[PDB]
C-alpha cells in the first residue's frame, strides 16, 4: 500500500528586505564638506529634522581625528530615531579639540562653546590644514577671551 | 478682519446625496471580489446640505456668502460643482483660535498651502481676489483670512491642483468630491474629480475616491469651515458692478457614520460599484450573501 | 455539495484571522511585540481558537 | 582643525531624524522572508501581470491573505505564492516480497524535491530517494524510485491522478495508468 | 517612536505608602533620562523626580526625603516610591522622557497618559 | 433604611496614626448625628466620639484631645482621624448614627458591622 508518512517545506533560503527611496538624506555631508566654516566664538548651526541619514560612509573612512560619542557608540545611536539633530560646525587649533567636551572648563569653552556635564551627543574633529593654511598664513578667525 | 456687511439671511437647504460619497477604504488590491468593510461611509440617498455662492446678474440678485461654522464629528463629505474655482480651501479646528493648533488648506493657483498653525481666523475669512489690469491679469492683493500667524507646528505643500480655469455660462463642467476623516490623530483626505453637465444637484453617477493626503496631527478637532474667493466686482475692466460678489459656485456637505458597506473590486481593482447595508432589505440580503443579485 | 465545501474551507481559513481573545491574530506580531513569558499564553490562546 | 558637534533632542514631538533604512536587492523565484514596508511573509516572490491603483500597495484574495504587493523601490508588482508545502508518502509492496519502495512528494515539481527535504539525511538511502534516473512527474506528484512504463495494469497501489504504482519487473516498482478493464465489442 | 505607560497609583491613607510605575517602549531605554511631574486640579504641573541614564538622582524640595526613584533597564521600566505620603501629594503624575540635556528636566519631553494618586486626610 | 459600613483600622504600632471611615446610605446624610463607638474583648462597649449635624464633636474623657471626628456631607462618609495611640486601645469599632436628641449618644441608633483596630507594645 502507499502510506503518508511525513511532510515536507522548503525553508526560505536567506531573506529580503525592501524598503522606500531615500528621500532628502540628511545633510550632514553639507556640514562636514562644507566650503565655509564659521569661527568658534560664531559657531555656524545647522538644523536637522524630517529627514533619514547617513553617516556609516563617512565615518568607517577613519579620516577623523576624533569621533567620539558620548553615553552611545557611534554607529549604534543610528538605530533610533530623534526629533531634532544640531549640527554645530567651526574650526579651532588642534590642541584646542580637547576644549569641546562636557564639563569642560577653558579659555574657549566657557566663552566661546560650552557643553553641559550630561552630554550625549558626538564629537567630530579631523585636520583641516589643507583649507585654512597656506603661504603667508591665514588671519580670518577670531575667539572670544573676555567677557563678564 | 471684523464682521462683513451685506449679509442675506436665508434657510439652509437639503438634497439628496444619492450613490456619492464611496472611497477606497484601504490601500489594497483586490480583482473580481465583493468585499464587506464596516467605516465611515456617506449613506445612500442621504440628507446632504446645500449652499451657493452665486449674485443673480444686476443689482436685483441675491448676495449670498455661504461660509458659516459647521461641525464635523466623525468625518465630512464636501462635494463641489464649480467652474471658476470659487472654492479655494477649508479651515479645520477646534476653538478656531491662537489658543490651539488649527489646519489650514488653500490653493491659489499656483501652489497648494497646507498649515497647522494656531490662527485667530476672523469671523469670516476669505481670499479676495482682484480681476483689474492694473499690474496686468487678476492678482490676489486682499488676502484676509487671519489676523496673525505664529507657533506653526507642521506645514506640507503638494501639486495644485491644475487643471485650469475657463469662463463660461450654464452648466458647470467639473464636479469635484472630497473625503476628510480624522482617528487616532490621523487626519485622512480623498478626492475624485469629474466632467459633468448638470445645471444643479448631483449625477446618477458612480465613482470612488482615491487617497490623496495624510497628516500625522494628534489635535482634537471638532469643527469644520469652508474657503471661498471673495470676488471685488468693483475693480472689474469692462463692467461697473459695485461692491463685493461671488462667483457661480454651489456645494454641498454630508456627515459620514458608521456603515458597513459591500463594495465590489472589478478585475483592474477599482471599485466599481457599492451597496450599503442599511439602506433596504434588499441590501441587506444582498451583503448578508456577499452577492450584488440574489435568487428568488 | 461543492459550495458547501468550498464555504466551509472559506470559513476554516478566513478563522485564521481571529483573535480568539489575544492581542493580535499574527504569531509573527505576538513573538516581536511580547516577550516570551507572555507570548506562550498568548499563543496558547490562539491555538486553542484555531 | 574642522570641529562637527551632532546634538540630539527628543522633545514631545514626533521623532524625524533616521537613518536606519536597510534595503536588500531583490530576489524572485526563490522561497525567502520578504519585508515589504513592514508587512513580513514568507513565501516565493515572482514577476506579476497585475495592474494595481497608483495609490495600492498590497494585494489581497477572496481569503483575505496577501497574493501580491508593491516593491516601493520600483512601481512593479510581485506576486507571493507558499514555498513548496506537501506531504511525503511511502508506496511499499509488503515486506515480505522486497524491502525496495518509492517515495510520493504530493504537488510538488520534482526539481525542488532535493531540497525539499534538505538532503541532509543518511548518506545512503534518503539521499538515493531524492533524485535518480527514475523520478517521474506525476498530477498527484512527483514519484521517485518507480520506473514509468507506457504499460497499463489493473491498479494495485492508488497514487492518484489515474496513476498506480505495482511491483512486477530484476523485480522494481514501476507507475502506470491504470487500465479499467479489458477491451471488448 | 517613543512610548511610555504610566501604572499603579489609587487612594492611600494618611501615612502609607505606593508606588508608580512607568513602562517604556519604542526607544532604546539605556541613552535615555526620565523623570516624574505631577499636577493637581487647579494648580500648574511641578517636578516630582527626575533621573538620568547614568543613575544621577534629583528630588523636588517638597519631596526631597520622601520620594525614591530607580530604574530597571533590563525591563525598561521606571519606578517611583512613595513614603509618608501627605494629602498635598494627591494629583495626577505623568512621566517624562528627554534625553538627558535639560529637556526631560525642562517639561519639554515626550509625554504618557497618567496616573491618579490620592492621599487622604 | 439606614445603611453604615466600616472600614479601616488595622495594626499599628505603639504611637502610630490609622484612620477610620464610616460609609453611610439609604438615609439622609445632612440631617443625622454619627459617632463612633469601641468595645474590647471582655469589656463593655464604649463612646469613642460623637459628631453631630451641625459639625459639634464631642470626645471622651480617656480620648479626648487625642483623636478627631469630622465628616464630609458631599460624601455622606464620616472620618476618624486616630493619632498618638496606646495598646489600650486596642478594640472593635462601630459607627453609630441617630436622630441628634441623644439617641444617637444613647446608643440607641443604627449599628454597622464593626472594623478590628490593633495596637501592639
Amino acid at each position: 500500500g502507499i502510506y503518508q508518512t511525513s511532510n515536507f517545506r522548503v525553508q526560505p533560503t536567506e531573506s529580503i528586505v525592501r524598503f522606500p527611496n531615500i528621500t532628502n538624506l540628511c545633510p550632514f555631508g553639507e556640514v562636514f564638506n562644507a566650503t565655509r566654516f564659521a569661527s568658534v566664538y560664531a559657531w555656524n548651526r545647522k538644523r536637522i529634522s524630517n529627514c533619514v541619514a547617513d553617516y556609516s560612509v563617512l565615518y568607517n573612512s577613519a579620516s577623523f581625528s576624533t569621533f567620539k560619542c558620548y553615553g552611545v557608540s557611534p554607529t549604534k545611536l543610528n538605530d533610533l530615531c530623534f526629533t531634532n539633530v544640531y549640527a554645530d560646525s567651526f574650526v579651532i587649533r588642534g590642541d584646542e579639540v580637547r576644549q569641546i567636551a562636557p564639563g569642560q572648563t577653558g579659555k574657549i569653552a566657557d566663552y566661546n562653546y560650552k557643553l553641559p556635564d550630561d552630554f550625549t551627543g558626538c564629537v567630530i574633529a579631523w585636520n583641516s590644514n589643507n583649507l585654512d593654511s597656506k603661504v603667508g598664513g591665514n588671519y580670518n578667525y577670531l575667539y572670544r577671551l573676555f567677557r563678564k | 478682519c471684523v464682521n462683513l456687511t451685506t449679509r442675506t439671511q436665508l434657510p439652509p437647504a437639503y438634497t439628496n446625496s444619492f450613490t456619492r460619497g464611496v472611497y477606497y477604504p484601504d490601500k489594497v488590491f483586490r480583482s473580481s471580489v465583493l468585499h464587506s468593510t464596516q467605516d465611515l461611509f456617506l449613506p445612500f440617498f442621504s440628507n446632504v446640505t446645500w449652499f451657493h455662492a452665486i449674485h443673480v446678474s444686476g443689482t436685483n440678485g441675491t448676495k449670498r456668502f455661504d461660509n458659516p461654522v459647521l461641525p464635523f464629528n466623525d468625518g465630512v463629505y464636501f462635494a463641489s460643482t464649480e467652474k471658476s474655482n470659487i472654492i479655494r480651501g477649508w479651515i479645520f479646528g477646534t476653538t478656531l483660535d491662537s489658543k490651539t493648533q488649527s489646519l489650514l488648506i488653500v490653493n491659489n493657483a499656483t501652489n497648494v498651502v497646507i498649515k497647522v498653525c494656531e490662527f485667530q481666523f476672523c469671523n469670516d475669512p476669505f481670499l479676495g481676489v482682484y480681476y483689474h489690469k492694473n499690474n496686468k491679469s487678476w492678482m490676489e492683493s486682499e488676502f484676509r483670512v487671519y489676523s496673525s500667524a505664529n507657533n506653526c507646528t507642521f506645514e506640507y505643500v503638494s501639486q495644485p491642483f491644475l487643471m485650469d480655469l475657463e469662463g463660461k455660462q450654464g452648466n458647470f463642467k467639473n464636479l469635484r468630491e472630497f473625503v476628510f476623516k480624522n482617528i487616532d490623530g490621523y487626519f485622512k483626505i480623498y478626492s475624485k474629480h469629474t466632467p459633468i453637465n448638470l445645471v444643479r444637484d448631483l449625477p446618477q453617477g458612480f465613482s470612488a475616491l482615491e487617497p490623496l493626503v495624510d497628516l500625522p496631527i494628534g489635535i482634537n478637532i471638532t469643527r469644520f469651515q469652508t474657503l471661498l474667493a471673495l470676488h471685488r466686482s468693483y475693480l472689474t475692466p469692462g463692467d461697473s458692478s459695485s461692491g463685493w460678489t461671488a462667483g457661480a459656485a454651489a456645494y454641498y456637505v454630508g456627515y459620514l457614520q458608521p456603515r458597513t458597506f459591500l463594495l465590489k473590486y472589478n478585475e483592474n481593482g477599482t471599485i466599481t460599484d457599492a451597496v450599503d447595508c442599511a439602506l433596504d432589505p434588499l441590501s441587506e440580503t444582498k451583503c448578508t450573501l456577499k452577492s450584488f443579485t440574489v435568487e428568488k | 455539495v461543492v459550495n458547501q465545501n468550498a464555504q466551509a474551507l472559506n470559513t476554516l481559513v478566513k478563522q485564521l484571522s481571529s483573535n480568539f481573545g489575544a492581542i493580535s491574530s499574527v504569531l509573527n506580531d505576538i513573538l516581536s511585540r511580547l516577550d516570551p513569558p507572555e507570548a506562550e499564553v498568548q499563543i496558547d490562546r490562539l491555538i486553542t481558537g484555531r | 582643525y574642522r570641529v562637527v558637534v551632532l546634538s540630539f533632542e527628543l522633545l514631545h514631538a514626533p521623532a524625524t531624524v533616521c537613518g536606519p533604512k536597510k534595503s536588500t536587492n531583490l530576489v524572485k523565484n526563490k522561497c525567502v522572508n520578504f519585508n515589504f514596508n513592514g508587512l513580513t511573509g514568507t513565501g516565493v516572490l515572482t514577476e506579476s501581470n497585475k495592474k494595481f491603483l497608483p495609490f495600492q500597495q498590497f494585494g489581497r484574495d477572496i481569503a483575505d491573505t496577501t497574493d501580491a504587493v508593491r516593491d516601493p523601490q520600483t512601481l512593479e508588482i510581485l506576486d507571493i505564492t507558499p514555498c513548496s508545502f506537501g506531504g511525503v508518502s511511502v508506496i511499499t509492496p509488503g515486506t515480505n516480497t522486497s524491502n525496495q519502495v518509492a517515495v510520493l512528494y504530493q504537488d510538488v515539481n520534482c526539481t525542488e524535491v532535493p531540497v525539499a527535504i534538505h538532503a541532509d539525511q543518511l548518506t545512503p538511502t534518503w539521499r538515493v530517494y531524492s533524485t535518480g534516473s527514475n523520478v517521474f512527474q506525476t498530477r498527484a506528484g512527483c514519484l521517485i524510485g518507480a520506473e514509468h512504463v507506457n504499460n497499463s495494469y489493473e491498479c494495485d497501489i492508488p497514487i492518484g491522478a489515474g496513476i498506480c504504482a505495482s511491483y512486477q519487473t530484476s523485480q522494481s516498482i514501476i507507475a502506470y495508468t491504470m487500465s479499467l478493464g479489458a477491451e471488448n465489442s | 517612536q517613543v512610548q511610555l505607560v504610566e501604572s499603579g497609583g489609587g487612594l492611600v491613607q494618611a501615612g502609607g505608602s505606593l508606588r508608580l510605575s512607568c513602562t517604556a517602549s519604542g526607544y532604546d531605554f539605556s541613552i535615555l533620562a526620565i523623570a516624574w511631574y505631577r499636577q493637581a486640579p487647579g494648580k500648574e504641573r511641578e517636578l516630582v523626580a527626575a533621573i538620568s541614564r547614568v543613575g544621577s538622582t534629583d528630588y523636588a524640595d517638597s519631596v526631597k526625603g520622601r520620594f525614591t526613584i530607580s530604574r530597571d533597564n533590563t525591563k525598561n521600566t521606571v519606578s517611583l516610591q512613595m513614603d509618608s505620603l501627605k494629602p498635598e501629594d494627591t494629583a495626577v503624575y505623568y512621566c517624562n522622557a528627554g534625553i538627558p540635556m535639560t529637556t526631560v528636566l525642562s517639561g519639554l519631553g515626550f509625554w504618557g497618559q497618567g496616573t491618579q494618586v490620592t492621599v487622604s486626610s
